[PDB]
DNA sequence: GATCTGCTTACCCAAGCGGCATGACCGTGAACCACCTCACCAACCCACGCGTTACTATGCCCAGTCGGCTCTATTCATCGAAGGGATCATGCTTGCACCCTAACCAAGATCGGAAGAGCGTCGTGTAACGT
DNA sequence: ACGTTACACGACGCTCTTCCGATCTTGGTTAGGGTGCAAGCATGATCCCTTCGATGAATAGAGCCGACTGGGCATAGTAACGCGTGGGTTGGTGAGGTGGTTCACGGTCATGCCGCTTGGGTAAGCAGATC
């Protein structure tokens, strides 16, 4: 019956990990969902543009990392690049 | 298909769904193919950004002696950090209000 | 003085036509211009480039030819066939 | 039918909007200018939203249509869907 | 005899009060009627889901507040405190509108 | 051997102004403008098709994208030209 | 026989169709979308080139240069709004001196 | 003497440089400036001539637009001379320095 | 075999800033804006060249092409016609 | 002209407290979509060749640049004035909550045809060489 | 002025598989006006300060020359980059079970928080001085 997906299950998990004793209202959860969707759209669009510019037909981790470096400003870019590299290394190291 | 079905968000240690991000990247009209390591990287970046903004919002909500993050707290956590304000400069947050900044000339003498 | 500038302007305007594809040897054009000017004082080789840059905005200076035998060439002009 | 509702944006609204903006003193002729600016901004955004809702074979302007219309002009809105 | 505040005190109180709150400053019903009147020029008998009006109000209030911040910055730049229509015009022109 | 919009821009220019020529820098600017406007309209049409959960880009999506991007009378005239071209296309 | 002539156009609709299909804008592309896009592109190009020619004939010239393109773009409200953020290389600026700075 | 009164050679130069479409910043110092600026990001990275040319055109257009906005701010401030605070206000309103 | 460049931002001479202002439409120029126009140009160039160098680095190239600068300018909402 | 008081009017907060009112969670369930399985080519990676180039370093020379003098047009810094605005008091006009909501429209399946994708052939431009 | 390694590029004809004009309910949403009620808004005094027009004073930017020198061109050398060409390793689907996920919902409760006093703490103007 009009099953719509969201990030409200995962945003709550990330919030509980950071702040163990701080709930989030259903109106701020919508803002966090919109923020996640917007940042995902920005990064994916930049990655697609990067792939098209180099005539590549595949979005690898390189395209996403370059898109993150292009979009995220300064220190945020460095931190997110480190996070993504660590996550990818852990993923390929654990099958 | 005899296995325990280890989800891709558990191998990478993330909390955001790697499978859902991969599905969105595939059916998002971005490229013909999507490498297997791209959803993991994108989910990690998204989770880091969400964790940072939520940490700042919780910090700005404990100051007001509150347990529940509201849109005003997200706006306070975004307008204060320089990198976040630069990344979300054009973004309007509903019921976020504005930062309490008064020019030094309007104040009395 | 400025008479050489006018003569170079006229020679380039009615002897070279802008064309985005073809490339010409850079020395041949100057030699032809000098031969033309030896019929009545030719512009210096360091100023003919400036004049032809002023006349043609979209002109490049490529270095074509095989290895070791690379010679300079104007890119963006050709002979006016007249 | 509706007519002359821009006067519904009262002076004590344009004021207190300036006050949220951080304005101490307010001229007497700025309320009409603010009403005109608000009218033109609303016309642009509502026109974009109406084209969005007409392409969808619909007759109700959904909040998603308004969000997309605002995003088209660079004013991304968080709180109603993304 | 009655306590009469000098010009500027209540203005500063309102500045400090309306920046601490997040409520909508334009009345909901007049703004909804204005939105309906504006939209009747593009499509006759066009219904409005009662959340797009709220989104329009939030966006319009944010736009007006940002414009008034720019207007105040322009007015202070001219060694003035009162904001004038030329300040709004200059702010909108420099923004690129 | 790189595809470009030089020949067609020259044909259009000769159609409107049969005497005035066009330079190479101006031709490059025209090519860049054509590419940029094509990218803008195609991206808007793609977003329109994605919002309504559609998969195809038909003339309707391009028409609505043209309405969205091009301002004022430009949108009206471009829509009229596109509709004329489409109705001429389907009629053999 | 060519599809760009069956629509009575000058721009190519085969090239536009290939760019629309290989540009990854959608899973499928309708047969009427390249025609519409080619018609819109041709109309916009014709409008800008006509204005550029009109601006070049004013300077008693016979070639359209970037200066004439900038003059055509900046002197039409709709075209200026459409190409608002666009910078034209070697196009200069539209001459406009504020009336305050003129002598009196 | 026959000295020009101040304020008219400025208008002559304005009318000269507004109707002319050449490049105002000298090419070689701008190329060297670009090479120095890129010296901090990655070393042993060359620059194409077209890349330097495009950077110069974009920078000149940006600075000309910024100076138009600065002149507008100066005229709004009841002045004729543009000042550093005028540039700062112009960049602040456009959304470049918060 | 290379050179190091220092004290170069002041290679954007005062007459160049004056000419840029004249094309802008400025009648009188305060003497303090050259040191500020140079800084504004430096920060704008730093941003654009950083984006262009990132685009080049992703392409596994060692020379900044014109398309890289065009895309870097397009990212910041400043399109450039004339270089592809 | 500014140093202190004679005190009288407008905003937070820890209480007590009510009372909603919103969020977390427990099962339902139930689509539902991520996952783990052999194959199989296009997509990508890599080695080698040269053409061409970006960056080096001479050569010329004049047009642009740097710097000091002079001067006056422009920007400050004060003074008055008066006229816009700010502030407060009364009297409401109209916005703000709840509903008899009846029409109406946004969705979830239906009839086929209409249409687009994907392969097989066939019509038009050219990287250089002679009279 | 005339032909080719026949490849790029596009168009035509033909299966095969998706995809829409019209309906058919179906019920969830919104606007057919109505009742009260009080709380912002309109209007009007009042006086307050700020902004705006002179008005000298400073001051520094604009012309104007006089030296002077480097950018803007053309040359070459060279290490290196980049495209082209030819071989040699890899993700989506031929898809297909298979089952953990997560999304909705009724409901129950825990507690978060929005409002009535109580009384404190803060600012802030209205009145006392003289070269």
């Amino acid at each position: 019956r009009s099953r719509k997906e969201s990030y409200s299950v995962y945003v709550y998990k990330v919030l509980k990990q950071v702040h163990p004793d701080t709930g989030i209202s259903s109106k701020a959860m919508g803002i966090m969902n919109s923020f996640v969707n917007d940042i995902f759209e920005r990064i994916a669009g930049e990655a697609s543009r990067l792939a098209h510019y180099n005539k590549r037909s595949t979005i690898t981790s390189r395209e996403i990392q370059t898109a993150v470096r292009l979009l995220l400003p300064g220190e945020l870019a460095k931190h997110a690049v480190s996070e993504g590299t660590k996550a990818v290394t852990k993923y390929t190291s654990a099958k | 298909a005899r296995a325990k079905a280890k989800t891709r968000s558990s191998r990478a240690g993330l909390q955001f769904p790697v499978g859902r991000v991969h599905r969105l990247l595939r059916k998002g009209n971005y490229s013909e193919r999507v490498g297997a390591g791209a959803p993991v990287y994108l989910a990690a970046v998204l989770e880091y950004l969400t964790a940072e903004i939520l940490e700042l919002a919780g910090n700005a909500a404990r100051d007001n002696k509150k347990t529940r993050i509201i849109p005003r707290h997200l706006q306070l956590a975004i307008r204060n950090d320089e990198e976040l304000n630069k990344l979300l400069g054009r973004v309007t947050i509903a019921q976020g209000g504005v930062l309490p900044n008064i020019q030094a000339v309007l104040l009395p003498k | 003085s400025n008479e050489e500038y006018m003569y170079a302007y006229r020679w380039i305007r009615n002897h070279l036509e802008e064309h985005t594809d073809t490339c010409l040897p850079k020395q041949s054009v100057y030699d032809a211009y000098r031969k033309y000017c030896e019929s009545l004082r030719p512009l210096s080789t360091a100023n003919f480039g400036k004049i032809i840059r002023e006349i043609f905005p979209d002109i490049k200076a490529r270095r074509l030819g095989g290895r070791g035998q690379s010679k300079y060439c104007y890119s963006g002009i050709r002979r006016k066939t007249l | 039918v509706l007519r002359d509702n821009i006067q519904g944006i009262t002076k004590p609204a344009i004021r207190r909007l300036a006050r949220r903006g951080g304005v101490k003193r307010i001229s007497g002729l700025i309320y009409e200018e603010t009403r005109g600016v608000l009218k033109v901004f609303l016309e642009n955004v509502i026109r974009d939203a109406v084209t969005y809702t007409e392409h969808a074979k619909r007759k109700t302007v959904t909040a998603m249509d308004v969000v997309y219309a605002l995003k088209r002009q660079g004013r991304t809105l968080y709180g109603f869907g993304g | 005899k009655p306590h009469r505040y000098r010009p500027g005190t209540v203005a500063l109180r309102e500045i400090r009060r309306y920046q601490k709150s997040t409520e909508l400053l334009i009345r909901k019903l007049p703004f909804q009627r204005l939105v309906r009147e504006i939209a009747q020029d593009f499509k006759t008998d066009l219904r409005f889901q009662s959340s797009a009006v709220m989104a329009l109000q939030e966006a319009s209030e944010a736009y007006l507040v940002g414009l008034f911040e720019d207007t105040n910055l322009a007015a202070i730049h001219a060694k003035r405190v009162t904001i004038m229509p030329k300040d709004i015009q200059l702010a909108r022109r420099i923004r690129g509108e």
